[PDB]
């Protein structure tokens, strides 16, 4: 799941971009884990938030991403 | 001038109606766009624009039919565009009441299928001379 929504946000910015609501229903617990300094747990590249800034924070604050993040 | 633009815009596509295989003639055409991209820059710019009616609440700094020349002063520029084109875009906002920028009167500049018109030419130049390098 891990990889799941990091690649996600790697690609897509769901969050930043496409949502869910209850409708794409997985995501609606996974919202709030993001939140989380420990999202990343077991990922290996455990470093992923920041490289999501670096894409998805330029379109948005820099900081605001951060809000939602680091 | 929109009008003859795009008519003009539209004979060169008319041309474009008989190539296919990678023509000399579009490619030509391609060479003169090459020559003249300045000028294709500067329309693009222009191209770039109804944009605004996201500023009045991505940066809103009234919302009251009013807003100052500095939430979006700042904001899509600080991410593309030349800010002179944004002090370009303030005269283009005719200083609405003083300091405020006027909203939906922006949205005119219709203009639309022009744009229509180049990226069908841009699209179909990328296949009438295909697998190209200068052209892309």
């Amino acid at each position: 799941r891990e990889k799941e929504l990091a690649r996600k946000l790697e690609f897509d910015g769901l969050y930043i971009t496409e949502q869910p609501g209850d409708d794409d229903v997985k995501g609606q617990w996974d919202r709030l884990v993001l939140n989380t300094p420990s999202f990343p747990s077991n990922y290996w590249d455990k470093f992923v938030k920041r490289k999501v800034l670096d894409k998805h924070g330029d379109i948005f604050g820099r900081e605001r991403i951060a809000e939602l993040l680091g | 001038l929109l009008d003859l633009q795009k008519d003009m815009v539209v004979m060169l596509l008319s041309l474009l109606e008989g190539n296919v295989v990678n023509g000399m003639i579009a490619r030509q055409m391609v060479d003169m766009l090459v020559e003249s991209s300045s000028n294709v820059e500067m329309i693009l710019k222009f191209f770039d624009m109804i944009v605004g009616s996201e500023a009045f609440q991505d940066y809103v700094t009234d919302p009251r039919g009013l807003i100052s020349k500095k939430d979006f002063q700042k904001a899509m520029d600080s991410q593309q565009f030349t800010g002179p084109e944004i002090q370009f875009l303030l005269s283009c906002s005719e200083a609405d009441e003083n300091e405020m920028i006027n909203f939906e009167e922006f949205a005119n500049r219709p203009a639309r299928d022009i744009g229509f018109n180049v990226a069908v030419l841009l699209t179909n130049l990328s296949e009438h001379v295909p697998h190209d390098p200068r052209l892309r």
